[PDB]
């Protein structure tokens, strides 16, 4: 075998390519939309479903649907769409003559790992396919071995600690606020400036919009009061209709939902003390490094600032006698596909991928025994 | 061992009748046709017969999949069938045996479609098609008890789309000698549906006309004479209460029609200029294109058939107009040659079962034990591949 | 698709473009006739060598040239059952309607599942600078096809399992 | 009945294909025997890393026959082996670097090597035909249909 | 087909259309594989009245009456074998010549 | 049409059409059903008697479970005795049915629907067990495990109403679980109904229908409790679908809809097929259209004068 | 191939001609205008009503008035007139044997439609019809495929924005103003 396929399904935004690689071939939004018009028109090769990029440019005539929800699928149907379209229309590989290695976010239902599995072995019949955590590939991807990773995402946020060659899987803490709850509340604090968002198409732009202006503090109380004068913070974006709005202190308010899930009436910890209370539950002989590797990973993790508010709160709770660092590398952004592509390419590994003929012997229960 | 009882299918243009083997009645007599659409997926919302007709406005569109005989579009054939087959007729496909029928004349890739379709999307245990009239021949003899079997003379089969004038001698059937009109009752229904249109009539739809042909329509001798009879006669003009939706007591006064409408048959040059020859002659045409020796047997047995022969004074003008055409060619013979002759006399039959005589035929044959071995069995069209049946058998000879 | 069958999809584009130099000939046996030489085959002096083109042991490209006509049969990848009775439905459709394609055959040959034809005629009229377009799209396409089409039973099967079970 | 019992068959004895090409002179025991010749020096070229000249040099003469299988079945399965022997990247040399015959006797072999797939390896094979094709043109290809068919 | 010509000029026009289209096979059993499996027998004819119809195995099947006169009915002997029956009615000594 | 009718529609349409008529008609046709079912309608003695029959391979089992008198007091007085070559006969007389429309119309629907009527007995009385145990177990909690073992060996009751098929049912002090040893011949019968079966396990997982009862399949490998019991092979060809009933799937506002639901299942299944089957011909032929627009390149453009309807041109200019 | 009658009855010109022509060979005023005198001459066979060029041109003594009001068809007998004439006398040739190509006003009554077809197949006995919109046709000439269409004749004024393909059916505006009312103006 040349090369091994490697996709990174995640729920906002899936990458995909090949293993060795050091740039996605393949990166297109998560979305599969339906018309939901009459077409008076004659021809224009009417097509019944826009999965991808398609879909995000004609979004002004369509509706959009995200087949992932939370981390968890939950339209297979739109699942098989983009898989298909992975394999065929834009990586154009042949399916049966590449092994693939997917990526699955810990704790999920049992039935998602299974019926993904399945899928990919019989629908797709692939020679061979693995399950990998996001967390292991971050730390593969980062070039460390010991380390609690912070990984938050368009869907879930996990902290899964790490050390040297070993996870403790009692010490895992999944919270589920990301991206898309970040996105709706950033549209209803947005109304209460007049603007109203309502139709998918509205919820992609909020959500460039929280791509392009919003960003993370340092100190709430301050920054709230220095908004209170409300000279040289708010900014000016463009929609599409050629309207200019005005963003002010919910250009802030929402990141810091992270911090303070209370925002979106969620009774959970912050993206902070769940990370304190995730080093807490491990050996007490491991936290000394712990403290010094705060790995940051995911899409979410990309607003200006965050890692520094982030190294403050966990300094202040931690015990001042042990330092605290926290990194965060410029291509973060694709830190798990870096380690997935690492893992791949590994002679080592080569043993450890699940070949069709040892699939079928043993039933789609098989993930489960041997993938983690 | 014992097999389960086979099952009779009929697809004719207008009406599909459906049943079993040894029963005294179709089960089902209901309108070929289809709704369907343009949280149920559109590959399921979908209605036939009487159901469909009733869901006409509810936001479905009707389609007759069956035209002259040959059936055009394939979907909403194969839908018809597996509709029928799960719906109404509840039966299992693997474990039966199916007689299906077709009209003569058709193209073998019909035959090879209808096949395919039957051993691949349903594989039934077996399938046998047979030619509508044949049918209409078994079913002519009433008391058939062990030998009152006529087994010699000629089906008329007018039907809804197509009909059809077949001789048969002895069994076999004569096919240099077949012979096909393209009108039926469905341009004679047209037919009405204009007169309906000149006259400005309230109401005029095709319905109305089908039932103005139930309750009013009757064959005349003659075109001219029956209209100096209309115009002296009074009380020979009807109104027929319509009553289509919400138009209560909408009479619709009926005219010429009933009398202008039967006369197609034996006039084909009002329908269209397609065909011009009148049914009695085309008759007389068939029965002298076959062999010398069974012309006394084609001409003493005529069995008329299909929904569109129930009309009064039909089999009478039919049989009038032949032996008319009969006598004048013997006639002739005898000045010529100056002698004279016994003549043949030609006795147009009617029976009680003249609505569904091809589904009565095709039940009585199938009771046989030999039918079973005439079948397609599966293993066949397995082995043979899907051109099993597709050379035509009836009507020519192949190679 | 492609970006994936280079080698083979350019050795049936290079093979077929150069068996296509066909020619006005009648029937060196019948008179004031002429039929296609590579389907009859009485007349071996002027039928050029079978050729065979593949990619791995399920895809084979048959290419059987003569003087005035080309039939040319693929094998398409059938890695498992579903995709054989798949394959088979929709070649069987395919060659189902051959009158309004002009280049295809009603029954392939043995041990294939697909056979065109092209004759001297349809060269003769038709521009037949796009004919392998058709026919290299066509190879890549009807894999795509097979591939969407399963997943389409995947998920009919799916909805209707919901439906039966939910109204309990 | 009559009308099956085709007689045209014998009457006219229609022309076979030894009346088209010319006759093989050399005798099975001569080309079998410097084809056993060959062989071994194409593998021992293979061994010591001279691919290369071991190609050209089976490729100096090449067997044909209706009475020869076996052994052109032996020197087609050393043909592929040389030529699977080889690297990519010095392809185009080799092929620039050839007369149009052996070109020529470069693409029917790789041609007959792609008919059987079930023991060989086609991407190696379909790889050169795409440079040969690419390089030489279609002319190879023409000879190729316009070759004799126990070649 | 389906095509129907019952007119008087249509009797003219299907001569013409048999003279320029169809033809006398040579061998049936190819004939009708060529027919079976392959489109190439088709031919478009425009009528004179300016409408096309298509023409498949007919063109190979009309003339095919005068060989098996059972296609018309006939229970006459086809050509060939009424020519060998007329031929060998004859005397053993103008054979040859016949 | 997305779910399997519960009942015969001919016998239903029939015996209406026959009420509501005022000149009865002499009627003689035997009508088959699904699984092999044969229904007989028949007037041999009067033309206003109608005797009606049942054909069922089964039917001494269902006379063993204790059927007959569940049919005696479904159908009241109605009952007569059985006709040569059937199992179960009625004869009804229109001079003694209700006046009232209502009453006719349910009548009507209620001999229609006796496949399930007679079909319904095993289940009845594993509900009636199920009964039973729930309130001994809630009159001594520490006394269910034994009692539910016993009634998982003892009342452990099985059918054979298809050659391929079938039901595995057993009462427990809060469940009854359900086996079905599904099979399909027809090769692509099977091939299509693995992909079924898989599907249809999954859906009960989602977390959008956990109302439902639990399923649980596995082929090559029968559940604990079945290994032993006669007409079970080991696992040759037979999938084997289990369905959980708790007490809230079969409230006494609810036992007659999963009874019929749980009986048609597997017809509903073969014809879902089917219809599957229908589907990919259309989608196939559909875009198959859109290649022939991929092939309908390579024309060079030509005209064509009128070709205006249904003719040539219909002028000479 | 397959020529196909376009008629488009619009309130103030019936431009027609066959399918596939560069520009209609057929416009004249949608006008029925009869006579309003006496008329005590005789001879000459002074017909009972003149329509379109005709009347346009003996309006001295002619009672003009337009069959339709607003794209609404108010005076069925008129337009079935002025369809006899389109048919016959201006095109020369039989409805029967051409199928023809109708437009209407978007969000106009339903009836007006119904009638339309119904008087066209029961009357003319043309083949087949069809009823587009003019906005529609006009995306069709101007060679796009998106834009708002905005279409203002002798009888009323629309918008119909269409998208790729698609068009909005809540997003059509219809505006009475037109060209009659700014004559009368
Ligand atoms: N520079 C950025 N600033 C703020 N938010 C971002 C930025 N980049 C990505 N995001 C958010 O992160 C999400 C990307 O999710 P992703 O990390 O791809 O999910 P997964 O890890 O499951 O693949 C997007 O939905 C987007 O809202
Ligand atoms: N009483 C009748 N008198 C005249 N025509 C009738 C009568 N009843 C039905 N018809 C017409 O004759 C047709 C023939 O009936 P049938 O044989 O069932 O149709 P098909 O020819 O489609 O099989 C009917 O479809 C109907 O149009
Ligand atoms: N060149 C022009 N200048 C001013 N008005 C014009 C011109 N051409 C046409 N019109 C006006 O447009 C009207 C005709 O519109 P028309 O295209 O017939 O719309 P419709 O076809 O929908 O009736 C006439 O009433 C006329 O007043
Ligand atoms: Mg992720
Ligand atoms: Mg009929
Ligand atoms: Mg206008």
């Amino acid at each position: 075998e040349t090369t091994a396929l490697v996709c990174d399904n995640g729920s906002g935004l899936v990458k995909a390519g090949f293993a060795g690689d050091d740039a996605p071939r393949a990166v297109f939004p998560s979305i599969v939309g339906r018309p939901r018009h009459q077409g008076v028109m004659v021809g224009m090769g009417q097509k019944d479903s826009y999965v991808g990029d398609e879909a995000q440019s004609k979004r002004g005539i369509l509706t959009l649907k995200y087949p992932i929800e939370h981390g968890i699928i939950t339209n297979w149907d739109d699942m098989e769409k983009i898989w298909h379209h992975t394999f065929y229309n834009e990586l154009r590989v042949a399916p049966e003559e590449h092994p693939t290695l997917l990526t699955e976010a810990p704790l999920n239902p049992k039935a998602n790992r299974e019926k993904m599995t399945q899928i990919m072995f019989e629908t797709f019949n692939v020679p061979a396919m693995y399950v990998a955590i996001q967390a292991v590939l971050s730390l593969y991807a980062s070039g460390r071995t010991t380390g609690i990773v912070l990984d938050s995402g368009d869907g879930v946020t996990h902290n899964v600690p790490i050390y040297e060659g070993y996870a403790l899987p009692h010490a895992i803490m999944r919270l589920d606020l990301a991206g898309r709850d970040l996105t709706d509340y950033l549209m209803k604090i947005l109304t209460e400036r007049g603007y109203s968002f309502v139709t998918t198409a509205e919820r992609e732009i909020v959500r460039d919009i929280k791509e392009k202006l919003c960003y993370v503090a340092l100190d709430f109380e301050n920054e709230m009061a220095t908004a209170a004068s409300s000279s040289s913070l708010e900014k000016s974006y463009e929609l599409p209709d050629g309207q200019v709005i005005t963003i002010g202190n919910e250009r802030f308010r929402c990141p810091e939902t992270l911090f303070q899930p209370s925002f979106i009436g969620m009774e959970s910890a912050g993206i902070h003390e769940t990370t304190y209370n995730s080093i807490m539950k491990c050996d007490i002989d491991i936290r000394k490094d712990l403290y010094a590797n705060n790995v940051m990973s995911g899409g979410t993790t990309m607003y200006p600032g965050i890692a520094d508010r982030m190294q403050k709160e966990i300094t202040a709770l931690a015990p001042s006698t042990m330092k605290i660092k926290i990194i965060a590398p410029p291509e973060r952004k694709y830190s798990v596909w870096i380690g997935g592509s690492i893992l791949a390419s590994l002679s080592t590994f080569q043993q450890m991928w699940i070949t069709k003929q040892e699939y079928d012997e043993a039933g789609p229960s098989i993930v489960h025994r041997k993938c983690f | 061992a014992s097999f389960n009882v086979p099952i009779i299918m009929d697809n004719g243009t207008g009406y599909s009748k459906l049943g079993y083997a040894g029963n005294d009645a179709p089960s089902y007599v209901f309108p070929t046709v289809i709704a369907t659409r343009s949280r149920a997926t559109e590959d399921l919302d979908f209605f036939i017969g009487n159901d469909a007709l009733k869901k006409a406005s509810a936001g479905y569109s009707l389609d007759y999949p069956i035209r002259h005989g040959q059936i055009e579009n394939w979907d909403h054939m194969e839908r018809f069938w597996q509709q029928s087959l799960f719906k109404y007729l509840r039966c299992e496909p693997e474990d039966h045996y199916f007689l299906l029928t077709e009209p003569p004349l058709n193209p073998p890739e019909n035959r090879e479609n209808t096949a395919e379709i039957m051993f691949e999307s349903f594989n039934c245990a077996g399938l046998y098609i047979a030619v509508q009239a044949v049918l209409a021949l078994a079913a002519s003899w009433t008391s058939s008890k062990v030998t009152d079997r006529s087994l010699t003379g000629t089906v008329v089969d007018s039907g809804d789309g197509v009909t059809h004038i077949i001789p048969v001698a002895e069994g076999y059937v004569i096919g240099s000698s077949i012979k096909t009109m393209p009108l039926a009752g469905r341009d004679v229904t047209y037919f009405v549906q204009s007169l309906l249109r000149d006259r400005n009539e309230p109401d005029s739809s095709l319905k109305t006309a089908e039932r103005i042909k139930e309750e009013c329509c009757y064959v005349c001798p003659d075109i001219v004479k029956e209209f100096s009879r209309f115009d002296r006669e009074p009380d020979r003009y009807l109104k027929y209460a319509s009553e289509s939706i919400t138009g209560h007591s909408t009479t619709i006064d009926v005219g010429f029609e009933r009398f202008l409408a039967p006369e197609i048959f034996f006039n084909p040059e009002i329908a269209s200029s397609d065909f011009l020859t009148p049914l009695p002659e085309l008759v007389d045409n068939v029965v002298q294109s076959s062999p010398i020796d069974v012309r006394k047997g084609l001409y003493k047995n005529i069995v008329l058939s299909g929904g569109s022969t129930l009309f009064k004074n039909f089999g009478n003008r039919l049989q009038r107009d032949l032996k008319r055409i009969v006598d004048e060619r013997i006639h002739r013979s005898e000045m010529l040659s100056g002698a004279k002759s016994g003549g043949v006399d030609v006795n147009v039959i009617s029976h009680k079962r003249q609505r569904n005589a091809v589904w009565f035929g095709g039940s009585l044959l199938a009771q046989t034990p030999e039918f079973g071995s005439y079948c397609h069995t599966k293993a066949d069209y397995e082995e043979y591949g899907a051109s099993i049946a597709r050379r035509y058998q009836i009507f020519g000879n192949s190679l | 698709m492609s970006n994936t069958l280079r080698p083979y999809l350019n050795a049936v584009r290079s093979t077929l473009t150069a068996s296509l130099a066909l020619e006005e000939f009648s029937s060196e046996i019948v008179e004031r006739q002429s039929q296609p030489e590579v389907e009859v085959g009485r007349s071996p002096e002027i039928l050029l060598k079978p050729l065979v083109v593949s990619r791995n042991e399920q895809e084979q490209c048959l290419i059987e040239s003569s003087v005035n006509s080309v039939r040319f049969s693929i094998r398409i990848k059938q890695v498992d059952e579903i995709e054989r009775i798949l394959v088979r439905k929709f070649m069987q459709f395919l060659m189902g309607r051959a009158e309004s394609f002009f280049i295809l055959r009603r029954k392939p040959v043995q041990g294939y599942d697909i056979s065109f034809l092209i004759t001297n005629y349809h060269t003769e009229e038709m521009l037949k600078h796009k004919l392998v377009d058709f026919i290299i799209e066509f190879m890549e396409e009807v894999d795509a096809e097979i591939s969407e089409m399963k997943l389409f039973l995947n998920g009919r099967a799916r909805l209707v399992a919901e439906t039966y079970l939910s109204c309990f | 009945t009559f009308r099956t019992l085709d007689v045209d068959s014998i009457t006219e004895p229609v022309l076979t294909e030894q009346d088209i090409f010319p006759i093989r002179n050399e005798t099975a025991e001569q080309v079998q025997a410097a084809v056993s010749q060959l062989i071994p020096q194409a593998r021992s070229a293979i061994q010591t890393g001279n691919a290369l000249q071991g190609l050209k040099t089976l490729l100096s003469y090449v067997p044909y026959g209706n009475d020869v299988q076996e052994v052109r079945t032996q020197y087609l399965n050393a043909f592929v082996d040389v030529l699977s022997n080889i690297r990519a990247a010095d392809i185009p040399a080799f092929v620039k670097e050839c007369s149009t015959e052996e070109i020529d006797n470069i693409v029917n072999f790789i041609y007959r090597g792609l008919a059987n797939p079930q023991a060989y390896n086609s991407s190696v094979l379909l790889n050169w035909h795409e440079k040969v094709v690419e390089i030489s043109g279609i002319g190879c290809i023409v000879r190729v249909l316009n070759s004799r068919p126990d070649l | 087909k389906g095509y129907a010509f019952n007119r008087t000029a249509d009797f003219e026009t299907v001569r013409e259309m048999k003279e320029k289209l169809c033809y006398v096979s040579y061998d049936l059993e190819l004939d009708h594989k060529l027919s079976e499996e392959t489109t190439v027998l088709m031919r478009n004819y425009t009528l004179p009245d300016g409408r096309v119809i298509k023409v498949g195995s007919e063109r190979y099947e009309c003339p095919e009456c005068l060989f098996q006169p059972h296609l018309v009915g006939s229970e006459q002997p086809g050509l060939s074998e009424f020519i060998f029956d007329t031929i060998q009615a004859a005397d053993v000594d103008i054979r040859k010549y016949l | 049409m997305l779910s399997l009718d519960y009942n015969n529609i001919f016998i239903y349409e029939l015996l209406t059409e026959r009420f509501s008529s005022e000149n009865p008609s002499s009627i003689d046709q035997v009508v088959t059903d699904f699984d092999g079912v044969t229904f007989h309608i028949s007037t041999p003695e009067e033309k206003t008697k109608i005797l009606i029959s049942l054909s069922m391979k089964c039917y001494p089992e269902l006379v063993n479970y204790g059927t007959l008198d569940l049919l005696k007091q479904i159908y009241g007085a109605y009952v007569h005795e059985p006709e040569m070559g059937y199992n179960f006969s009625i004869l009804i007389d229109l001079q003694q049915l209700p006046a009232t429309d209502e009453e006719k119309e349910q009548l009507a629907m209620s001999i229609s629907m006796l496949k399930r009527n007679v079909l319904a007995a095993p289940f009845h009385r594993a509900f009636t067990k199920q009964a039973e145990l729930a309130d001994l177990a809630r009159k001594d909690p520490e006394n269910a495990p034994m009692l539910d073992k016993q009634a998982t060996s003892q009342e452990l009751m099985a059918i054979h109403y298809r050659d391929e098929e079938t039901i595995v049912l057993w009462p427990e002090h809060d469940r009854v679980t359900v086996v079905f040893s599904t099979k399909f011949r027809e090769e692509t019968d099977r091939i299509f109904g693995k992909v079924f079966l898989q599907e249809f396990v999954d859906a009960r997982r989602r977390p959008a229908i956990q109302t439902a009862p639990q399923v649980l399949f596995s082929y090559r490998d029968p559940p604990l409790e079945i290994r032993d019991i006669q007409g079970i092979q080991k696992g040759d060809d037979f999938g084997f679908v289990t369905f959980v009933l708790f007490e809230r799937h079969f409230t006494p506002q609810n036992r007659e809809d999963c009874i019929s639901h749980i009986q048609v299942f597997r017809n509903t299944l073969h014809f879902h097929i089917k219809a599957s089957k229908a589907y990919m011909h259309q989608r196939m032929r559909k875009r198959v259209a859109d290649f022939q627009k991929v092939l309908n390149r390579a024309k060079p453009d030509v005209e064509l004068e009128r070709k205006t309807a249904t003719g040539r041109s219909f002028v000479r200019a």
